[PDB]
């Protein structure tokens, strides 16, 4: 499927200039605390 | 109140052996053989498309199958009527004499009326289902650039689909028919194996077979396999066949026919060591499997495709291939060597003393390609004497004193026969490859 | 067609929803012995009554 | 003539096909006190514009609800193909999912 990567990576053409990293950081922060505050479930 | 046609074709094909062949296994008799004949003749039905209407011959013997099912139902029912009526007694079912012989030549005891009604209910429900679905619910209801390129990429996927899948599944068929004779060596698979060896020595000549005649070969194979399976079906029926073809005779042994009870004349009882449970209860169902599968691959092969530097990496791959050709001159010899040791035959004695010596020869690759065919002849007669040493006619044929002296005897374990034949084919393939190389060299020269 | 499809079928399958359960509740047993009748009278009674 | 009057009317109503824009624009004007009747209409119009994201979300939900590998090809294939192919998975991936 070489055409798939060629289209998705090289010829998207209309580059949409956005920057969603703070949303990712918020999601990751939400997950770290759920790994922490909730610790009894991950342990037998 | 209509349904699409592709589902109609798939459902008719699926329910075709579902209620007919399973009913055949449910009540083995002279009635079930006709059921399986119906199953096969309808199993060779052509497909139904969205733009193509239902074929007339298809519907013709769908009508004939419904008629046969209804006639069987009527006859069985009227017999049920007469029998339940006339006697109206005798909860003891004691069976003997010629009356059981006729009523088991077929065409109260609790499980009598029970087993009578279940095949009938299933057959009537399925036949009525198919016929009514045909009758009422018609199959035919009615009488950017980057996106297109990505869609055409799926066409590139399908281009390799036809290029490779049909090609590789053809290979699986050759190994499929190879395995059948390995499992149960008898008269049923002797022609399979001999034809496979002859088409192998044809595969040596390197000239592709004409694209009209392997159809004929595989058609003969399909017809014989179906008829053989039918013969084994007629051998697993009630009393009349047993009386006619008694258990323990040489004719069932040669033809590949197996017992399924005490039998005697009739002793009576019921009618239902894992080693040998594998051949005897593999072979019948799995030859049904090959029969149906080879009809399917006949159809598939019938179809196909519409068209019918200074690189050092170059260096490596090419040079390796030339070395591989040198290696091809020797590889097959290793194989026969191991095989001879594996057997233990004055014949092995000969491979050893004969092969160890053509070993000191100064002129090499050319000599071997030249002398390969007669070696193919020698190793070819061996698999044949081996199928001989395989038949369950171990002691009836006879073992003269000369055969006692040679030490090569039969195989009392058919599981061991499966093993040695499976090894034999897989390890004698390289001599076929050597024959192919010799034939290609001869073709190249001229 | 819709009338026969999503209106006829619903009532046609709800009408037995009472008499099949009364059938199941009727004279105690019509299914449970040794050999070969009610294992296929079960395959249907696994979902019918 | 009634059709020739109504069809341009609905065509001008659909000429307000700036949904792909508003998804941000209304996302601004609903951040403040804008409790008028237009808020619910705009929310309804917006929820029907990112339907593919909803399909992926519900695929994740139906995978986590059972937690087997029979349904696992659904989210695996959905992510790998749709979320990496294009804005439009070419209308054939949807057939495979169906």
């Amino acid at each position: 499927p070489i055409g798939r990567f060629i289209h998705q990576l090289f010829h998207p053409k209309f580059r949409y200039i956005r920057d969603l990293y703070p949303i990712m950081f918020g999601i990751d922060v939400i997950c770290f605390l759920i790994m922490t505050f909730g610790y009894s479930a991950f342990g037998e | 109140m209509t349904v699409p046609p592709l589902l109609k074709s798939c459902v008719v094909k699926l329910l075709l052996p579902a209620a007919l062949l399973a009913a055949a296994i449910i009540r083995p008799s002279f009635l079930s053989i006709g059921y399986v004949l119906l199953a096969l003749v309808s199993a060779v039905l052509p497909p139904i498309r969205k733009s193509l209407a239902l074929p007339k011959l298809v519907g013709t013997f769908v009508i004939i199958t419904f008629l046969f099912c209804l006639a069987v139902a009527l006859g069985v029912g009227s017999y049920q009527i007469s029998e339940q009526v006339v006697h109206k007694n005798d909860r003891t079912y004691i069976c003997n004499r010629s009356d059981t012989t006729l009523f088991r030549s077929i065409g109260t005891g609790t499980f009598e009326s029970t087993r009578a009604f279940l095949p009938e209910i299933i057959a009537t429900s399925a036949a009525l289902l198919t016929i009514i679905i045909v009758m009422f619910l018609s199959h035919r209801d009615e009488q950017g650039r980057e996106q297109r390129r990505q869609r055409k990429l799926a066409a590139i996927m399908w281009s390799a689909i036809g290029n490779s899948l049909r090609r590789l599944t053809n290979f699986v068929l050759f190994l499929f028919t190879a395995y059948v004779g390995i499992v149960k060596p008898s008269l049923s698979n002797s022609i399979y194996f001999l034809a496979f060896l002859f088409i192998s020595t044809w595969w040596s000549t390197y000239t592709p077979l004409r694209h009209g005649v392997y159809n004929q070969i595989k058609k003969f194979l399909i017809f014989y396999s179906a008829l053989h399976f039918l013969v084994l079906y007629t051998y697993q029926i009630p009393i009349v066949h047993h009386s006619w073809l008694p258990t323990g005779s040489f004719l069932p042994r040669l033809f590949g026919l197996t017992v399924l009870m005490d039998s005697s004349c009739p002793e009576w009882w019921k009618f239902p060591d894992l080693i040998m449970k594998w051949p005897l209860y593999a072979n019948p169902i799995v030859v049904l499997v090959f029969f149906y599968l080879t009809v399917a691959q006949y159809k598939f092969t019938r179809n196909g495709s519409r068209e019918y530097k200074e690189s050092a990496a170059s260096k490596g791959m090419i040079a390796v291939m030339t070395f591989v050709i040198f290696h091809s001159y020797s590889i097959a010899l290793t194989a026969m060597m191991t095989w001879a040791l594996l057997y233990h035959s004055i014949f092995g004695l000969i491979l050893l003393i004969l092969t160890c010596i053509l070993w000191i020869f100064r002129d090499t690759r050319k000599s071997s390609f030249a002398m390969a065919p007669i070696i193919l002849m020698y190793i070819e007669f061996l698999l044949i004497l081996q199928y001989f040493l395989s038949m369950d006619i171990h002691a009836e044929i006879g073992d003269p004193a000369w055969m006692n002296f040679v030490g090569i005897e039969w195989t009392t374990l058919p599981v061991h026969a499966v093993i040695i034949l499976c090894v034999q084919t897989l390890l004698t393939l390289p001599v076929f490859l050597l024959l192919r190389l010799a034939r290609r060299e001869k073709f190249y020269e001229s | 067609k819709r009338w026969n499809a999503l209106l006829g079928y619903t009532l046609f399958t709800i009408t037995m929803k009472v008499c099949l359960q009364i059938f199941g509740c009727v004279f105690l047993s019509w299914f449970d012995q040794s050999g070969g009748w009610g294992k296929t009278l079960c395959i249907v009674r696994q979902l019918f009554s | 003539i009634r059709s020739a009057v109504d069809l341009p009317s609905l065509q001008l109503v659909q000429s307000a096909n700036d949904v792909e824009k508003m998804e941000t624009a209304v996302s601004v004007d609903w951040q403040q006190k804008s409790s008028a009747t237009r808020l619910l209409n705009a929310v309804v119009n917006c929820i029907g514009a990112h339907t593919d994201i909803l399909c992926y979300f519900f695929a994740i939900m139906t995978q986590v609800m059972t937690g087997g590998l029979i349904t696992l090809p659904l989210p695996l294939m959905s992510l790998f193909w749709g979320n990496l192919s294009n804005p439009r998975p070419s209308k054939f991936f949807w057939v495979t999912m169906i």
